[PDB]
């Protein structure tokens, strides 16, 4: 019966602390991606000097950074930009390459 | 911790009157947060950052309070108000609630309508007796019993089971039961339960023999 | 659309843990803090831990400290938590809930009863509580039903298959020092017609199939 | 340039006590603060990465915390290994730039400076020039102050200081301040002094000579 | 096992420039960022620059845009920084620093010792300070050895062929208005055993293969 907008603030906004009114976010500032009754809306990230700006901030869209250089996100870390393998160890042929989203793959030669 | 301290614990209060719930708390506090539970249900958020009614709240309901003392007040009372009231804090870790203060409906005092049954005949064939003494549709909650078997105060030997308020009556009933084994019961014979009440001005007691 | 549907009823025996699930739908976990939270019953709400669901990231009470595990899985919109080493005074309602600093609403799970004693199941002795054949009070005579050495609750009691309502009284069950429960309900009766109307007491205890009918007479 | 400021700028403590070390940063950085340790004569080793995560190979009492402009280094229990300069660093934004360091330094019992002083050579006075020679030795704390009376004349300028570390051992300090005059404005002058004052003495010492 | 070998200390005229090396071993250059660093004498560290050996992409503070071009040899696997039309302000260290994240760094070099002077070479005079006869008793006796007009750092010095290690004083190198610098080192003695015992101080200058030992006697 009821809606995913029912009782919320819609995006871009964030509800006051009246529990009723909707204030907008600031562009550039401040966003919020989704309908809410987020008390503030969520500050804007700047990208990190070993990152690059793919997307600048909106008020319903957080900055979109990315590692590039010749770097990697690492997941298990913290969400941090590490340097990329140049080259596999000896025995293991190159499989995949640096993305921004991955380092190199290395994989065996069908040795040992 | 914020150690939260709700007074009173019950309020036996009538329809229509002002009811004043106090929450104080052990180290100041930036905003207070007020629920409701009814019996056998999920506690319902009632007020937010100490004075905001959550949608769908009478106007009657009203938060009040600055720093370690907090009110909530019920202007005029009615039946769906009658339930238990919580506080809570959470800006300063770690979050912290009241005790909860239980508010019932007041009434004019009723006499218990006492009644006794003893075991059954099949309960004495298993060999366990378990005598049962019932006080009925009475106001207040406030009573008690007194088993005498030949006259001896008897005490561990029962459990009390207490209903809640009648939605029609606003009355208690309550059960006291004396659980013994065969070995107890059959070499006593009179049987007895001394029940005490405001709604009496003397004690009534009820009785049997074997 | 805001809902937090939790797992059903545990009944476990002590030592054992549980884990207890509870899944979100109608908003985001992330925005705030999943906490989980204890009642006894009838009595205090006491805080047990919470979680930042975007980092996994876990705080807790000194109490259940070791005790105590919270996760979630954001991809399936579903927090839950593990408790081991049960005791008897662990026996609670549970209780998965949303709040935070950030975001000005609260919503509350349905609650999760879960019970802790060494006892398996066990259907209940049924017995009669009769009047005494002497109309004392005078117009209006007492009728009861015994119900004595159950495990777990609960038990639904009626009255001539839920033709007497009014009048009724189905106590709350109590616990025995031999860790089985046992309640009573009773009717009252006009005294003049306890001749003709039997009077029966129907009794199901579904975690042990069992259902029971029986009668009540004078004397 | 994001500026990092650390506080305080030096730190008197023992070992076995506690040290929390502070780093101000003038825009927010985040995550992105690094600790790192210099001891004197070294090459710097990185302690702690991105405020509070710990570097293999260091001890488990180095702790670090913060996020955004405050970020705080802590010593649980402080070891005459520790002594030393300690240097925060930024890497959220380029250019990367440094704290200004906080030095730590053993405190202990007041003393007095052992003054001694040392004309110049037979051989100096041969080459022309001259170089006077004042000693302060074992002290504590470094704070100390001289004042070069050659016949009674206050004399500024014409003088060097210099001062060694910590003693490893006594963890006290030695000066060295050398009043540096030609020939010509040595012998004409006779009486030659060096004035100290210090923390330890009360009152300012004064140790002295003649020629021949 | 991982190290940063780093080229001799450069001793160098205003506008003048020199390239310093920084050659890498135990691992593959470009698997890591490589920047360098400055250090003024006993001050703040200042970052110069950043080279991804791979790209060969440098990134420099803009400070030093202009005077300091860093570059790499990996088929040499080290690493070089080219500082030019050099002035007195940059007498520094300059430290090779080695990163597997940009952000921070993993590995330094043990430094470059750069200093910038129009002075040129020189061997030093050493002389006597001998104790005062008429100063007895006190605290203690004190002796020590005078090590003037010298340049360029540094000076070792020991006493009595490295016997005397206690007491020992050698204090830090202090620029003189001439350009030259100046050093002394001093030892505390007991003043009984001035008469028995001479004293000798050892004074060895490297750059200009001066290797001096001078006594040292009351007058």
């Amino acid at each position: 019966r009821s809606s995913p907008s029912e009782g919320l603030c819609p995006p871009g906004h964030h509800i006051s602390e009246d529990g009723r009114d909707c204030i907008s976010c600031k562009y550039g500032q401040d966003y919020s991606t989704h309908w809410n009754d987020l008390l503030f809306c969520l500050r804007c990230t700047r990208c990190d000097s070993g990152e690059v700006e793919l997307s600048p901030c909106t008020t319903t869209r957080n900055t979109v950074c990315q590692c590039e250089e010749g770097t990697f996100r690492e997941e298990d870390s913290p969400e941090m930009c590490r340097k990329c393998r140049t080259g596999c160890p000896r025995g293991m042929v190159k499989v995949g390459d640096c993305t921004p989203w991955s380092d190199i793959e290395c994989v065996h030669k069908e040795s040992g | 911790d914020i150690q939260l301290t709700q007074s009173p614990s019950s309020l036996s209060a009538s329809v229509g009157d002002r009811v004043t719930i106090t929450c104080s708390a052990s180290s100041s506090v930036s905003y207070m947060y007020w629920y409701q539970q009814k019996p056998g249900k999920a506690p319902k958020p009632w007020i937010y950052r100490t004075s905001n009614l959550a949608s769908g709240v009478p106007s009657r309901f009203s938060g009040s309070g600055s720093g370690t003392d907090f009110t909530l007040t019920i202007s005029s009372l009615q039946p769906e108000d009658f339930a238990t009231y919580y506080c809570q804090q959470y800006h300063s870790y770690p979050p912290t609630f009241g005790g909860g203060t239980k508010v019932e409906i007041k009434r004019t005092v009723a006499a218990p309508s006492v009644f006794i049954f003893p075991p059954s005949d099949e309960q004495l064939k298993s060999g366990t007796a378990s005598v049962v003494c019932l006080l009925n549709n009475f106001y207040p909650r406030e009573a008690k019993v007194q088993w005498k078997v030949d006259n001896a105060l008897q005490s561990g030997n029962s459990q009390e089971s207490v209903t809640e308020q009648d939605s029609k009556d606003s009355t208690y009933s309550l059960s006291s039961t004396l659980t013994l084994s065969k070995a107890d019961y059959e070499k006593h014979k009179v049987y007895a339960c001394e029940v005490t009440h405001q709604g009496l001005s003397s004690p009534v007691t009820k009785s049997f023999n074997r | 659309q805001v809902q937090l549907v939790q797992s059903g009823a545990e009944v476990k025996k002590p030592g054992a843990s549980v884990k207890v699930s509870c899944k979100a739908s109608g908003f985001n976990i992330k925005d705030t803090h999943m906490h989980w939270v204890r009642q006894a019953p009838g009595q205090r709400l006491e805080w047990i831990g919470r979680i930042d669901p975007a980092n996994g990231n876990t705080e807790y009470d000194q109490k259940f400290q070791g005790r105590v595990t919270i996760t979630v899985d954001t991809s399936a919109s579903t927090a839950y938590m593990e408790l081991s080493s049960l005791r008897s005074e662990d026996t609670a309602v549970y209780y998965c809930a949303r709040w935070g600093t950030n975001v000005y609403f609260a919503y509350w799970g349905q609650g999760t009863l879960v019970t802790v004693s060494s006892a398996s199941t066990k259907g209940p002795s049924v017995f009669p509580l009769a009047p005494s054949s002497k109309s004392t009070s005078g117009g209006t005579a007492a009728l009861g039903c015994l119900v004595k050495d159950y495990f777990p609750e609960p038990v639904t009691v009626s009255w001539n298959s839920g033709a007497l309502t009014s009048g009724v009284h189905t106590f709350p069950a109590v616990l025995q020092s031999s860790g089985l429960y046992s309640l009573s309900s009773v009717v009252t009766v006009p005294s003049s017609s306890l001749g003709t109307q039997t009077y029966i007491c129907n009794v199901n205890h579904k975690p042990s199939n069992t259902k029971v009918d029986k009668r009540v007479e004078p004397k």
